[PDB]
């Protein structure tokens, strides 16, 4: 410690028992006087260990200054009473500027006394009959007043560093905020909020408008009874905390809630032509006029590409009004429930390939100042009906995992390639957001070979956009996404639970299932999706009937056709083959009334083989 | 430097300190004489201790600088050190022939007037055993806790007897003095003092000047050595009544710096009307004290560490000597009597180099002499004549060549004089004739406020328990009741105070260092009993002896006056603060005990 407070441990029960926080500031300086009284009082074995008995008194000396300013010697008594560290850097700067902004309010508030007293006092003096010697005291106290507004000056520039450097921080911290909403639209399992970035904003606003009001009683204040240079001061400083405030109020308008469908609430972003939708624009800075609503303005494409580019206009209203009250009781929020869209009765990109960006626009105001916010959703596809629910929403992911720009609407005239990092997690998200359970390696690694094949050496490898949505996958007559949407579909509305309780291996090879039944007891079975078949659940049990061979029997699929009047469970439960039921174990080796008894209510098929030979696997 | 006299308390203070004696060769010294140097501990503080009770009861002279700066007086090494190079390490030009003269005949003329009653007398120990009060800073290694503990002890007289015996057999090993600087803001003062024992022998040997009286007005015609603060302004009027020009009060700039050796020289003319032992005593203090001394100074060194050097000087006067201020009242009294000779063209400008008709300067002394001197009041330093006419204004060329010149003017510009004896400043203030309701006349002192607000938030660093500032905040209360009662916010103040205060204590001591404090304000007694002994039962110049009925019968000097010495009475804070005084005294009462009297 730079400050020299030695030897705490003799008067430490004195120093710990006090109240130093309490006496930082306050009411009445008294408490910080009477704590400096009773130190000295308390500062009144061998010599050799009392050689520090003269150092005390050096300390009792150089404490002598603090009792013109008392508060002081009890706020050093007070002041000195890993991923994301830059919460606890910003939490920590705004505490030490508001103590910053305390010390220079009672810093302006003793100098307006001061420059009262001198017009007190230079109203007597110029009343004098006189007009020498005590007219230049007078400009002595005048040159105090002006180092003291100097003092003032320079206080405020230090304030406005650290107020530049803390927004310097604070508004990256929105951006990766931004980004991570970006992902959480696309299923990503993430927990977020604008509250934190709410309180943030909101501090460093209410300082940056505090700041310009002190500016303006200064100056009013300064002038006394434009020949003080502290009016240009005075003007440079709000210039710039102005420019402060404007640039923070710039991001401070963002989009809390993207549009999505009410009745989709499991996709944002894919929009039906006159269903209405739902969106949610948030101000940051909780700074609201207590006489004067604001009204949020929205509107659609506002730089359309200049291309056969569908128009679109807003049916009922484009507009949000929060008043005052409801902007205490709710935050600075406008909610967008009920508005619909609908085109303008009036290229190579289809229609769910085209995307349309929604703006908003406020004229916010607050202590006399006025700016226009702006800000806009991430892109938006509109459909004609709910049959390209499933593959529009191809679109948004596309975008969402691979979008650099997001003011892009031409990004489907040159979509660019997934790599498998991404997209394999993101279709883990897709399964772990709507249902239960996510995709785990072996899974995600049969995807993989499903989509790029064994032999490929490259590692993450490239998948094409036409590849993942247009291309047909081989074994079926379905391109893959629409393939595994329609098997998420499956497990949502007819598998959700055991899906869950991981029931279902779902996405094993042929290959790879003849392997692992192989080494198992007759009566083994698999549950896997069908790969030829549109959104199907096959069941696959292995059987030995000799000593080299080693049957296959598996199921035809079963789709929502069946499974609607006839669950998998009661199947499994009671398929009674040509007459015991050939499903004896799931595997592993679990019994097959007991991996799927607690399903069990109270109260044909075709099947197909494979043989794999023992021996020549073997070889 | 006449190492016969000075050589052995060199050396006795280097012994005390041989292990970090050494001879600096990076000294400032230009004037004096250097003799060396040792380290030692750091003093003082960059800002005087402020009261706690002042502060809480002055809250809006917080803000005006004239209670604060006079507060910041940095006593740490590095301010002494600056203020002994700006106002001590000064050297005068001596005098010429014939103005050396002129102060010979004047000095030795005055010497025996204020000896045509009186006689110099020896001062025994009991006389010092009164007048100490409860610092004994020593100097060497035989020291004590305070002054009246060391002085009823037999040692510390032993120690006095055997220094004593030094003096009468020609040598000095003790009287050594001890420097303190003081830097304001300014009028930034060093302060001179030797231990208790070398005080005691400046007490013996010449105190009479002090406990006689030598310098009262009565024996010196232009003194006023006794007289309080509620007298001097009965001198001014007297001095106003009697005809002539204006009154003039000019300051010396560092009176105490420009004392000559000649100035010593003839202050010690005295030693021819006392006995020759008293004489020997005398005459040892005079050339091993006064015209020969050795001082300790502390100066800022390398390493964040402090080193005292010991210095030497002849020609120059200390502060706190028992006697300084008796022979400085005495050469204020020369000067202005020779600068009187010089205004009446007594004295021309050729007797400045040779006073070829010495008589003119005898017969004038014999014929107007004591008359000037019944012309002007002397405290010290500080004085105010009224001359025969105004010729006195440009009768500067004895005054310059004495080397007292004035201070807040130029070397060769005529002085300027006060019309108004109500104006003049004598002692810090000013006095001003106010009536009460009995129609009686009162002269009374007063001084700004600014200035007397912060006099009252120093704290000597030696009362820092609590106890302490509450009683010298009463102190300081009750010397304005008795003082400055004429003014709004001081009365408002000191019935803050003594209400704030337990009425049983007894008050600590310190309010003002100027020898026209009496300090009548130190007791428990009624303050309106000893404002009527002070004003009306004991007061020379009230002849109907009517008593006082309360504070509120006490007139307060006129508004605008006020307004215009530091008053801050119609200001927004300060009726707000009359307003809560209940609040703030209630308060203020909390943190001590008791306030057992309720003054509003
Ligand atoms: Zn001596
Ligand atoms: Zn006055």
């Amino acid at each position: 410690s730079l400050l020299p407070v030695d030897i705490r441990q003799y008067l430490a029960v004195w120093i710990e028992d006090q109240n130093w926080q309490e006496a930082a500031l306050g009411s009445d300086d008294s408490k910080a006087t009477m704590l400096f009284f009773h130190f000295l009082d308390q500062l009144n074995q061998d010599p050799e260990s009392l050689l520090l008995q003269h150092n005390l008194r050096k300390f009792c000396r150089d404490i002598q200054p603090f009792s013109q300013d008392p508060t002081q010697l009890a706020e050093m008594i007070f002041n000195l009473l890993p991923v994301e560290s830059q919460q606890h850097e910003i939490e920590s700067r705004i505490l030490d500027l508001r103590a910053m902004m305390e010390k220079l309010v009672k810093s302006i508030s003793q100098l307006k006394d001061q420059q009262d007293v001198f017009c007190f006092r230079y109203k007597i003096q110029a009343k004098g009959k006189t007009p020498t010697k005590e007219q230049k005291i007078l400009q002595e106290t005048l040159n105090e007043l002006d180092k003291r507004r100097k003092e003032v000056l320079d206080a405020s520039k230090a304030l406005l560093g650290r107020l530049t450097t803390l927004i310097e921080l604070l508004l990256p911290k929105l951006e990766e905020w931004k980004a991570q909403q970006q992902k959480a639209c696309i299923r990503a399992p993430i927990d977020h909020g604008l509250e934190q970035l709410e309180t943030w904003f909101t501090a460093g606003a209410k300082l940056l408008f505090h700041l310009r009001q002190l500016l303006k009683e200064l100056k009013g204040l300064s002038c006394l009874v434009q020949d003080d240079p502290l009016t240009k001061g005075v003007d440079l400083r709000n210039a710039q905390v102005t420019e402060l405030l404007q640039r923070l109020l710039h991001r401070a308008f963002v989009v809390e809630t993207q549009p999505c469908m009410p009745q989709t609430p499991h996709r944002p972003l894919i929009l039906k032509t006159g269903s209405k939708f739902t969106v949610r624009t948030r101000l940051l800075v909780r700074l609201q006029e207590g006489n004067e609503s604001l009204t949020v303005e929205v509107s659609i494409d506002r730089n359309p590409p200049q291309q056969g580019f569908r128009k679109f206009n807003i049916l009922t209203s484009n507009q949000k009004t929060l008043t005052p009250e409801k902007g205490q009781s709710q935050g600075l929020i406008w909610d967008f429930g009920y508005l619909t869209l609908v085109e303008q009765r009036s290229g190579p990109l289809g229609v769910t390939e085209e995307l349309h960006i929604i703006s908003f626009t406020v004229k916010y105001t607050y202590q006399g100042l006025k700016q226009e916010l702006k800000t806009d959703t991430l892109p938006v596809v509109i459909i004609s009906n709910m049959n390209q629910l499933s593959i529009a929403w191809a679109s948004v992911l596309w975008f969402n995992l691979l979008s650099p720009n997001l003011q892009n609407q031409q990004f489907f005239s040159n979509p660019p390639k997934a790599p498998w990092s991404l997209l394999g997690p993101a279709l883990s998200w897709q399964f772990s957001s709507y249902v239960g359970r996510g995709l785990n390696s072996d899974q995600l690694s049969m995807l993989r070979n499903k989509l790029f094949g064994q032999n490929c050496r490259t590692e993450d490898p490239l998948l094409s956009w036409a590849d993942f949505t247009k291309r047909e996958s081989p074994p079926g007559k379905l391109p893959f996404w629409t393939w595994l949407d329609k098997i998420l579909e499956l497990v949502h509305d007819h598998l959700k639970d055991l899906w869950n309780d991981g029931r279902i291996m779902g996405f094993v090879s042929r290959s790879q299932e003849r392997r692992l039944l192989k080494k198992t007891m007759s009566g083994t079975f698999l549950l896997r999706f069908s790969e030829s078949s549109e959104g199907g659940i096959t069941c696959s049990w292995v059987e030995h009937q000799d000593d080299d061979k080693v049957l296959i029997y598996s199921v035809q699929p079963y789709t929502k056709e069946v499974l609607q009047s006839l669950p998998l469970t009661e199947i499994i439960r009671h398929y009674q083959l040509l007459p015991e039921n050939p499903l004896r174990f799931l595997y592993p080796r679990i019994p097959r009334d007991e991996a799927f008894g607690c399903y069990y209510q109270e109260k044909y098929l075709k099947h197909r083989l494979i043989v794999v030979s023992n021996r020549q696997v073997d070889e | 430097p006449n190492m016969k006299i000075i050589g052995r308390r060199i050396e006795r203070i280097r012994n005390e300190h041989a292990e970090t004696w050494f001879l600096d060769e990076n000294h400032p010294y230009r004037t004096w004489a250097y003799h060396g140097s040792y380290e030692a501990p750091t003093q003082g503080s960059a800002s005087s201790l402020v009261n706690g009770v002042v502060r809480l009861l002055s809250k809006p002279w917080d803000v005006v600088t004239g209670v604060t700066g006079i507060a910041m007086t940095d006593t740490t090494p590095y301010g002494q050190q600056r203020v002994f190079k700006e106002k001590v390490d000064t050297r005068v030009p001596d005098p010429q022939e014939g103005t050396r003269q002129v102060m010979n005949i004047v000095s030795s003329w005055l010497w025996k007037e204020l000896g045509k009653r009186k006689r110099p007398r020896v001062c025994t120990k009991e006389e010092f055993i009164n007048k100490v009060r409860s610092g004994a800073i020593f100097e060497e290694e035989k020291e004590w806790k305070t002054a009246v503990e060391a002085v009823n002890d037999p040692r510390f007289w032993a120690l006095v007897d055997r220094e004593r015996e030094h003096h009468l057999r020609g040598e000095c090993h003790s009287c050594v003095y001890n420097m303190m600087g003081k830097r304001e803001k300014k009028g930034s003062r060093a302060i001179w003092y030797m231990w208790l024992g070398a005080r005691f022998l400046e007490f013996e040997a010449l105190g009479f000047l002090n406990e006689d009286h030598w310098m009262g007005r009565e024996n010196s015609g232009g003194g006023v050595e006794g007289l309080g603060l509620q007298r001097l302004g009965y001198i001014l009027e007297e001095m106003n009544r009697a005809p002539g020009g204006k009154m003039y009060a000019d300051d010396t700039a560092g009176w105490d710096t420009r004392i000559s050796k000649f100035d010593l020289e003839n202050e010690a003319l005295i030693t021819n009307q006392m006995e020759e032992g008293h004489r020997t005593l005398a005459l040892a203090v005079i050339k091993y004290t006064y015209q020969n001394k050795v001082v300790k100074v502390l100066r800022p060194a390398e390493g964040g560490k402090t080193v005292m050097d010991i210095i030497s000087r002849q020609d120059q006067r200390g502060s706190g000597q028992v006697v300084t201020y008796a022979l400085n009242t005495f050469t204020n009294l020369v000067v202005q009597l020779i600068r009187n000779m010089e205004a009446e063209e007594v004295l021309e400008m050729q007797d400045l180099w040779l006073l070829r008709k010495p008589e003119k300067v005898t017969r004038w002394l014999q014929s107007n002499g004591w008359d000037r001197l019944k012309r002007m009041a002397v405290s010290g330093d500080d004085c105010v004549v009224k001359p025969i006419d105004d010729r006195f204004a440009h009768a500067l060329r004895f005054l310059n060549d004495m080397g007292k010149v004035r201070k807040d003017t130029q070397e060769w510009k005529p002085s300027t004089g006060w019309s108004n004896w109500e104006e003049v400043p004598f002692c810090s203030h000013h006095f001003n004739k106010l009536y009460l309701k009995d129609g009686r006349s009162i002269v009374v002192p007063c001084r700004h406020q600014d200035e007397l607000i912060g006099r009252a938030r120093v704290s000597p660093g030696a009362g820092w328990s609590i106890r302490e500032t509450a009683c010298l905040a009463k102190s300081y209360a009750q010397m304005w009741q008795l003082l400055y009662f004429h003014r709004r916010d001081l009365r408002l103040m000191a019935n803050a105070i003594c209400s704030a205060v337990p009425v049983d204590w007894v008050p600590t001591g310190r309010t003002t260092w100027s020898i026209h404090g009496k300090g009548e304000w130190m007791t428990t007694e009624d303050m309106l009993m000893v404002w009527n002994r002070v004003w009306i039962e004991e007061n020379d110049h009230m002849e109907d002896k009517t008593p006082v009925t309360k504070w509120t019968d006490i007139p307060y000097l006129g508004k605008r006056e006020d307004l215009w010495c530091g008053s801050l009475i119609g200001h927004r804070p300060r009726t707000t603060w009359a307003e809560n005084i209940k609040d703030t005294v209630n308060m203020v009462r909390r943190i001590i005990g008791e306030k057992y009297m309720d003054y509003l």
